[PDB]
This record gives C-alpha cells, structure tokens and sequence, in this order.
C-alpha cells in the first residue's frame, strides 16, 4: 500500500542528498559581488533625475 | 429705524 | 519493511542536515557587514490607475517595461498603459474567480486562472481586432495558483493539487507533471535562463525542478507557516520566499540551505508577494499590514515603507528595466511608484 | 449703546457656529471624500456636508457686516451675489435633509426596487434635481439684490405684494412641506420597525428620528416665524421693534442648524466613526 | 477572413448626388475606424473623410468639407452632394484602429469608380519613376514641410505599396515598424524631414507604385508616389 | 497628438463601458453555499432549476440570485474562502440523517472575513430524522443529551447547538426545516434576503 510511497521518498532523498555543496562565504561573496557589479544600472537605490524619469 | 437693515440671511 | 523504509529515510536526512550544517563556514550578516547601508529609499507615487471595482489580486509587468495587466474579481483583465494610464484592453472573463495572471514575454498572449482549474490562454494580436481565448488549458484537480510563460509556446503553471504542470498551448496538453509536494503550491517562478524554476507550497518547503528532466533537485524548508510568494534573484543562482509568519527567507542554491532572515518584531501580518530589484539588492515584499516594506537584502536592514494603500497589497512587481515598480491591492487601485 | 445685547449675543454665537462648523464640515468632506468612495449611502452625507461648509464659509460675511450698521464697502456684484448663495446652501441643506429622510423611508419600506434599481446614479441624479431646486428658489434674490440706496443692499422692491410672495413661497417651500416629509417618513420609518424584525434597531432609530426632528424644528422655527412676523401691522408698534430686535438671533440660530449637521448626520455610522478616528 | 466590399459609384450629372456605402465583414466593426481614400484616373491618392469608433470624431479634408457628409448594422456610408467636375475618382474603404503598438491602416477596401462629367504638412517625392532589374536593391525617398517626430519620440511617415491593378497595402508603418504578413526584406528609416525605404532582394512581386503618407496632423497629405517599374 | 487623441477616447469608451457593466452586475445578490459532504446541497441547487466551482444563477420575485457552490474544491478552504467576503448570506446545509459539521459551522461562524455576514441554516431530511430517533435514541451522536425521545425536543436541541456558535451580535442565524419535499425553500431564501438587505442597508446608513 504505503510501501510505493516510503520507497519513492527513500530514492528521491538519496538522489537529492548527493549534490556538491560549497561554502557559504563563496555564495555570499558571489551575491555580494554581484550586487555591487550592477549598482550603477539600478535606478531604484538612487534618485533618478526627472529628465531621465518616464514617469515625472 | 434702519436696525436690521435686511440681514445677509433674508 | 516499513520501519526499515523510514529508518533509511531518517538517516538520509541526517545525512544530508550533517552535510549543510557542516558548510557554514560564516553567516552572510559577518559577510555585508562592513559594507555601506543603502540608506534611506523614500519612493512617491508617480501614477494611479483607478479602472478596478473590485479587488485585485495579479499585475504582470510586460516586456517593453511600458505595458501592465492586472486581473481583478470582477470577472476584467484590463491591459493598462502605465506612461499615460491609458486602458488599452479590456478582455472580460467567463470564471471571475480569478487569482492569477501572466503576460508573455513575446506580447502575444495573456494568461489567466483561478478557482475554475482552467488556465485560459488569451490573444492580443488577433486579425480581426478583438481578443479572442486561443486555448483552455484543462487537467488540475485544485485550483490554479500561478502561471508563467517560459516561451511563446509553453507555459508552467502552479495548482493548488499538489502538483506543478508543463503545458503546450499548441496541443492543450500536460507534457510534463511534477510531484513531490504535500500541501497546496500557491508561489512559482522562472529563472532568467528559463531551464529551472522553484515552487513555494503551503507545507513550508520551496523545491526546485528541472522543466527538461522533471525531477526534483534541491528542498529548502526552515519556514514556519504557509510559503506564499517566491521569486529568484536576478543572477538566478538564489530566491527568496515570503511566509504568513511575517517573515522572508533567502536560500542559496549552491550552499543548498537559509542565508538571512528579514524579520521584525512590529510586523506581525502575513506576506501576499515578493520581489527584487534590477540589481538584486532591495527587496520590497507585500505585507498583509496595508503597506509594503523595503528590505536590503545584504543587510536585512528596512530602507522606506511605500504606505498608501488602504487595504492589503495582493501582489508587486518590479519592471524588466526596473524604472518603476508597481504594487495591486484589494481597493481595486493599482499603483505605479517610483 | 451702539451694541444691542441680542446683536452682541448674535455675534458671538454666530462666530462660535462658525468655527465649529467649519472644522466639523472640512473634517467630514475631507474623510469621506479622500479615505473611501462614493457609494450609495455617502452621497447624501457629502451634499449635505458641502452645502454646510459652503454656509459655513460665507457666514464670516454676515459677521463683518453686522458690526458697525452694514453699509457694505464691498462693491456691486458681490451685493447681488452673496445673499444668493447663503439662501441657496442653506436651502440646499434643507432640502438634502428632507431627501435623506425620504430615502430613509424607500429603504425600509421599499427593499427589492431598493435593491433592483436605486444605484449611485440615480442617487446624483435626484441630488442635482434637488439642487436645481435650490437654485431656481433662489432666483428671485439674485434679481432682486443690488446696491440700490448707495449714499446698504436694499432688497430692490421696483407692504408690496413680492414681497409677501417671496415671503409665502420661502415660508412654505421651506418649513411646511420639508419637515412635515421629514416627520412622516420617520414615523413611518418607527411604525414599520415596531415589528419584531428590527429588535436591536428600534431603540436606536427612535432616538436618532426624534433627535434630528426636534434639532431641526428647534433651529428653523424662529426664523420663519420672524419672517412672517416682521411683515403684519405696522412696525412702529412695539411688536415690530421686537421682532426687528430678535431677527438677529432668529438667524443666527437658523445658520447654527448648519454646524449641527454634520455631528447628527456624518458621524452617526460605525465605519465613518471609525475613518474619522483615523484620519485624525 | 477580412474583407471591405463597396458599391454606390457610377455617372452623376454636375450637381447632382449619390451615396457610396461600405460595407464591411470578418472583423468587429463596431472598434474601428474608418477612413475614405479616393484616387483620380491618372493622379495619385488623396484623403478625403474619417469618421471614428463610436461617431465620436469626424473630419473633412479643406477641398471637400461641407459638400460631404461620412456615416456609420456594420456598413459606412458617404453622403455625397453637389458633385463637380473635379470628384470624379476611384474611391477605397480604408480602415484603422489606433492604441499603443497598433497598425493603421492595415487593410484597404476594392474600391469603386465615380464618374462624373495653407496649414497642410506637404510631402513631396522627387522621383517619379525608377527602373530596377529584379534582384537588384532599391530606395525610394521622401520628404516633408514639417518634422513628423513627435515629441514622445514615434515618426508618422507611412509606407503603400499598390501593385498594377490592384489595391494599397500598408508596408511599414510609424517609419519603423513592419507591418504584419510582408516578407523581411523591406526595410524604412528616416530623420525628422526626410525618409527612405529600402527593399532588398527584389522580385516580380515588388512592381508597382509607393506612396509615401504623413499622419501626423489632419488632413492627411499624400505623395505624389513612385513608379517602381520592371 | 495625432493619434494620441484616438487612444484617449478609446479609453474612455472602455472606461464607460466598464462603469455601465458594474452598475448592471451590482443588482446581483450572491449567496455562498456550504455543507458537509451528500449534505444535501445538490437537492437544494437542483429543486431550483438552472470539478471547480458551480455556479448557479436563478431569479425569484424580481430577485436575481447567484448561488455558488464550491463544494468541488477538495482544498484548503483558508486560502481560497476570502475569495467570497462580500456574499450577501452564507447558505449552510446540514444533514440530520448522521457531528463532523458542528465544527465546520464553528469554523466559517467566527471566521474573520464573515463577521458581518448572516448564516442561513437548512436542516434536511426531517423524515430520515425522526425514523432513526423511532429506531434509535439521539444520544448516540449527542452523549450529553438528557431528555425525552422524540422528534419536537430533539430538532430543538439540535438547532440550540448550531445557534450557539455565534459569538457576534452584529450577525443573525435563521433556520428552517425542509422535509425534502416541499417548494418552501425559495420563500424561506426570499424573506431572509430582503430582511438582510434591510439591515445591510440601514447599517450602512448609519440608522441601525
């Protein structure tokens, strides 16, 4: 009965529990990078000029 | 005799 | 054998938590901490667009960053023009019980659905000038909570059955089913690459799955409650999901676990939608309090509240060129900030 | 002395209704025009309200003018203009009371076409009825003031027989049938909820139909009364000097009805309690 | 599919009347509008009256206003009084639907054939005919009195192609843009007073006349159209 | 603003229209029909004529009612049930022929998005009631119940119970007993409507 169900969670476990993992500090300091990269490219963080501005 | 001198109301 | 199955179960979970908790190297907090807070982001309303009698509880961006749709309960997905509020469509729908929308990135198509399990597939370009449905896309058990368009062609959509479906317009059929989830899928999103997209289910767990493949890859759980928006960041590589705890999370896929935790002790009302910036640093999220908040993300720190609405926010979104960010609430007016 | 005690008492209660209904009045229009929209049951309100702001905000006139005698160093036009528009809110007020009572009375007598055909619509388009109303009541002042005398806007008179039909048709179109509406639609209002439907409504309603009818009586009576008392036998009588001496105070408590408004009308229900208890 | 079929042309005395009907199939009517192109036996085209969605708008050219009267059961009328020796043309049901990202325009009536015995934006095309082998790429210019960019930042000059015997069909619209079911290869681009279209890799199918059309304020000024013969 | 103008009053128009649409659909009354599973919510819908959510739309005494039925959504009622906050009146249905539904009535009678909304209760199946009180006492699916046997007492009993849930004085529960043979439910919806509408609109009003 239940026994289909309990395998298919026991495979999908095991496939999903052999991914490569790295550190947390290289994730942090790619999104950190990232963030910084495009700064200049967001016009929310900084007040856009009203001639530039669609919206004004 | 001029007292009320027609009020802004009437 | 049963025993055995979830003896095996429990040690592959302990196996996998021993594996993420001996990767903290450092919390992204001692990371961004020496880097300068984005200050203070006062945004003013810049349009309005009262058209709505209803509430409102879908807005899609377009592709040109010019067009919006919004879907409301009184049975009208009007596509509206946001540089001049100028109502450029107004396509009635035969189920009002709508809770969702897209707009495809090509600009031929609207989608809609709701609680009558059919994801309707709209027409803008038609010959004869009016807007005709193209499709009835039909096979969900529950009722239909999200929908996005990864082509001109396919279309992944997000029930509230416990299972999240790949479709062709051209055909009208389910090529691709996925399962794994327990409770309610009310959140989906596309990666920019349009090859991998996450779901945010009610059973407090996100997934991630492959649209090719079909198969799960990575489940990120630590929310408390109910998960009812998600969205990845725009390097695709992370997402963030907002729950009804009044809290958001965000999850980094290559670390495969949590990394902040945008929460504050005032804020007790649930979280509607979430979503970032062009660059990925302010992340504005649609509380259940009448306002929405602006959190940034590498410090978790509050930059502005965009207060003004007078009822809850049912769903935000940013544009493609991020120019302006538009917010849908129950009081039938969806506004355009900037 | 060149103060009458009425016209000081005049003055003063005249200032005080001032102020209070102008706050009272821009706080009403302010929330119920900003914080919700306009339904069914809130276009009554805001008329109303417009109206007793708008007699509110030019009762500062009648202040300056009964100050030294009134000879009125204003100019022309606004002679012929001023009185038009006080008599024109004013009965504008009246006359959106009596339509709020005879909308009271088809709601709880009335529900299907209540429900079936009464919409906002309908609800603007018998408001501006009301108001064109108003205004052609109100014609006859505007053609008939003027700077006449000039050496003081004399009322032109080119007792004069219009000036007892100005006065009969004011008299009645403004006393008699408004209220006497009013008074039947509330008692019909109270004879239908005797019934047992409306338990926990009967109380509440009672109070709220006899408060704004003994409000109403109380605050145009005099005025009235004034006005057809001033115009019988000669005035060199002593009753004419009276009456002459109390028309002051007879108006002042006809403009008072119009800061009392607002308070028995606007804030009567719970949400707009509520809106205004937020808004401020 | 679509289809605008006419009648109500013929012989008319000088001073007398008539009464062109339009009548139209496959399409929601009742959302576009319509316009009125005539074009004389040997001249080119020239605009004549439009009437919008709703009958909310209606306009008349200088040469015309008055003596003719445009009316809209999904059929148009043309009202027609006192006509003169200089009305006798070939006249085409045109129509149009304008909103953001939409195609004027797009598609022309048959037509039918009448007989009868100062702040204007002037567009001018100089050449009046060039000889062009197929397969070889081609230009055609124009011109205008006044610059046709707006200041949202959309140039109005459209483009007509008319094959020998046949009736317009709208090629490039907004100076920019392709209009929907022409081949790639025509191309159009402009500056503010002048324009050009450029067709690469042409074929049989390209032979005819291009008008070269202005909407950027009423009455819509024609060209005088070049002859792109084989 | 050559074409500009065109797009201005293409607006406007659809913005007329779309005013003119919302004054029609305004006359509707909805109701929200609710019940445990074979309640009889079926027999009710079908008396009166005309996998997702069931609409059904009929018009009775110059009423135009929209009942939907949403019975069909084997879901989460919490995230979808806001959907229905402005129904006029919530029509619930209990079969008297099985205590599962007392705590569905507790739940949607103190919901916060139907704190101002009446409950219309339906007990069907009088006669399969009172031929299992004959058969069996109504204790069993009552433990608590201390009193004599017999129709009368226990439909009362039963109708304190489902009355006692509410905890709002601003709301009214009216109830009827349907022998699932008679025509008297449009009449008992009709005159609990026109009362609602009534005290909607005078609260509205302010006079209530």
């Amino acid at each position: 009965a239940s026994i289909a169900q309990a395998r298919k969670l026991v495979e999908q476990l095991k496939m999903e529990a052999n991914i490569d993992r790295i550190k947390v500090s290289k994730a942090a300091a790619d999104l950190m990078a990232y963030c910084e990269a495009h700064a200049k490219e967001d016009p929310l963080l900084t007040p856009v000029p009203a001639s530039e501005n669609p919206f004004r | 005799y001029s007292f009320k001198d027609m009020p802004l109301x009437r | 054998e049963l025993d055995q199955l979830r003896q095996e179960a429990e040690q592959l979970k302990n196996q996998i938590r021993d594996a993420r908790k001996a990767c903290a190297d450092a919390t992204l907090s001692q990371i961004t901490n020496n880097i300068d807070p984005v200050g203070r982001i006062q945004m003013r309303t810049r349009r309005t667009l009262r058209g709505h009698l209803a509430k409102i509880y879908a807005m899609h961006w377009g592709t040109d960053s010019r067009l919006l749709v919004s879907a409301s309960q009184d049975g009208k997905l009007i596509i509206w023009d946001s540089y001049t509020t100028n109502k450029v469509h107004a396509i009635p729908l035969r189920s009002s019980w709508v809770m969702t929308c897209a707009y495809a990135p090509s600009g031929n198509y609207v989608a809609c659905g709701g609680l009558d399990n059919i994801c309707s597939i709209y027409n803008l370009k038609t010959r004869e000038g009016n807007v005709r449905v193209s499709r009835e896309l039909a096979g969900h058990t529950g009722y239909l909570s999200c929908c996005r368009f990864l082509d001109d062609n396919q279309i992944v959509t997000s029930s509230g059955d416990t299972t999240c479906a790949l479709w062709d317009i051209e055909t009208g059929q389910q090529t691709t089913t996925f399962t794994g989830h327990t409770g309610d899928v009310m959140s989906l999103s596309l990666a920019p690459d349009t090859r991998l997209f996450v779901s945010g289910a009610c059973d407090a767990s996100a997934k991630l799955w492959d649209v090719r493949e079909g198969m799960c890859r990575q489940t990120f759980t630590g929310h408390e409650s109910d998960i009812n928006a998600i969205c990845f960041f725009p390097n695709g590589n992370a997402f963030a999901t907002g729950s009804d705890d009044a809290t958001c999370r965000l999850f980094d896929l290559r670390a495969d676990q949590e990394l902040m935790t945008y929460s504050h002790d005032n804020i007790i009302c649930g979280i509607t939608s979430v979503s970032f910036s062009k660059s990925g640093r302010l992340l504005l999220a649609g509380y259940d309090d009448f306002n929405c908040n602006v959190w940034d993300a590498l410090k978790a720190d509050r930059a502005g509240v965009l207060a003004g609405h007078d009822n809850r926010v049912s769903c935000l979104g940013v544009t493609d060129d991020g120019m302006a960010v538009a917010t849908g609430s129950w009081d039938s007016f969806l506004k355009i900030w900037n | 002395p060149l103060f009458q005690p009425q016209d000081i008492a005049s003055m003063v209660i005249l200032g005080l209704t001032c102020l209070l209904g102008l706050l009272g009045n821009g706080l009403v229009l302010w929330v119920a025009g900003v914080k919700m929209k306009t339904t069914v049951n809130t276009v009554w309100f805001l008329h109303l309200t417009l109206a007793d702001f708008l007699c509110c905000l030019s009762l500062p006139f009648s202040l300056a003018h009964l100050i030294l005698q009134g000879h009125w160093p204003y100019g022309l036009f606004l002679c012929k203009l001023i009185p038009s528009i006080i008599i024109l809110n004013m009965f504008a007020s009246v006359f959106l009371l009596t339509a709020i009572s005879l909308d009271r009375c088809l709601i709880v007598h009335k529900p299907i076409w209540c429900q079936n055909h009464r919409n906002v619509r309908t609800a603007f388009a018998i408001c501006g009825c009301v108001w064109v109303v108003a205004f052609v009541m109100c014609v006859p002042v505007f053609v008939y003031r003027d700077l006449f005398i000039m050496d003081i806007c004399r009322y032109n008179f080119d007792v004069p027989t219009p000036l007892m039909a100005i006065t009969i048709t004011r008299l009645v179109v403004g006393f008699l049938v408004p209220f006497f509406i009013m008074v039947i639609c509330y008692s019909l209002i109270v004879f239908r909820m005797r019934k047992t439907n409306f338990t926990k409504s009967r109380n509440k309603t009672f109070r709220v139909a006899v408060a704004v009818v003994t409000v109403f009586f109380i605050c145009w009576t005099p005025y009235h009364l004034v006005g057809v008392l001033l115009l019988i036998t000669d005035p060199e009588s002593s009753l004419g000097e009276a009456v002459m001496s109390w028309d002051h105070m007879s108006i002042a408590l006809a403009s008072a009805n119009s800061c009392f408004n607002p308070f028995l009308y606007a804030l009567l229900g719970k949400d707009f309690r509520k809106k205004a208890r937020q808004s401020i | 599919d679509v289809q605008l079929v006419e009648s109500g042309g013929g012989l008319v005395q000088p001073g007398g009347s008539r009464k062109l009907s339009c009548s139209a199939s496959g399409f929601a009517f009742s959302s576009f509008g319509m316009h009125w192109v005539r074009q004389a036996p040997e001249k080119g085209l020239e605009w004549v009256a439009y009437i919008s969605s709703g009958s909310g708008t209606i306009y008349y050219a200088d040469t015309v206003k008055g003596r003719f009267t445009i009316s809209r059961k999904n059929t148009l009328f043309l009202q027609m009084t006192s006509l003169r020796s200089e009305d006798t043309a070939m006249y085409y049901c045109v129509r149009s639907i304008y909103y953001y990202g939409s195609s004027p325009f797009d598609f022309w009536g048959q037509g039918t054939t009448l007989t009868v015995s100062g702040s204007d934006i002037v567009m001018t095309q100089a050449t009046s005919s060039v000889p062009v082998t197929p397969g070889e790429s081609v230009s055609i210019s124009c011109r205008s009195s006044k610059s046709l960019l707006h200041s949202n930042g959309n140039t109005y000059l459209y483009w007509f192609l008319q094959r020998p015997g046949q009736s317009p069909q709208l090629l490039i619209y907004r100076m920019s843009n392709l209009a929907s079911g022409v081949p790639d290869r025509f191309s159009g681009s402009g500056s503010g007073t002048a324009f050009t279209l450029t067709i690469s890799r042409l074929e049989a199918e390209d032979v005819g006349v291009y008008y070269c059309m202005q909407h950027l304020e009423y009455p819509l000024t024609f060209g005088a159209g070049t002859k792109l013969e084989l | 603003s050559a074409e500009e103008r065109a797009a201005l009053e293409r607006s406007k128009a659809i913005e007329k229209n779309l005013k003119e649409d919302g004054i029609s659909a305004a006359k509707d009354v909805k109701l929200l029909l609710l019940g445990a599973d074979n309640s009889g919510k079926s027999t009710i819908v079908k008396q009166m004529k005309i996998t997702g959510i069931v609409e059904t739309h009929f018009t009775f005494k110059n009423l135009h009612f929209r009942l939907f039925d949403v019975g069909g959504q084997r879901s989460e009622r919490k995230k979808w049930i806001h959907c229905f906050e402005d129904v006029t009146a919530i029509i619930f249905c209990v079969d008297l022929s099985d205590h599962e539904s007392l705590m569905l009535f507790d739940s949607i009678c103190n919901n916060k998005f139907f704190i101002d909304t009446s409950i219309i209760l339906f007990l069907n199946k009088k006669d399969l009631f009172g031929e299992k009180i004959k058969k069996s006492p109504l204790t069993i699916c009552f433990p608590e119940y201390t009193g004599p046997n017999t129709y009368e007492d226990a439909a009362a009993y039963i109708q304190a119970q489902f009355e006692s849930k509410n905890r709002s004085p601003n709301k009214e529960i009216y109830c009827h007993m349907t022998c699932a043979t008679d025509t008297n439910n449009a009449q008992v919806i009709f005159d609990a409507v026109t009362d609602i509408i009534i005290a909607n609109n005078l609260r509205g009003c302010g006079l209530y």
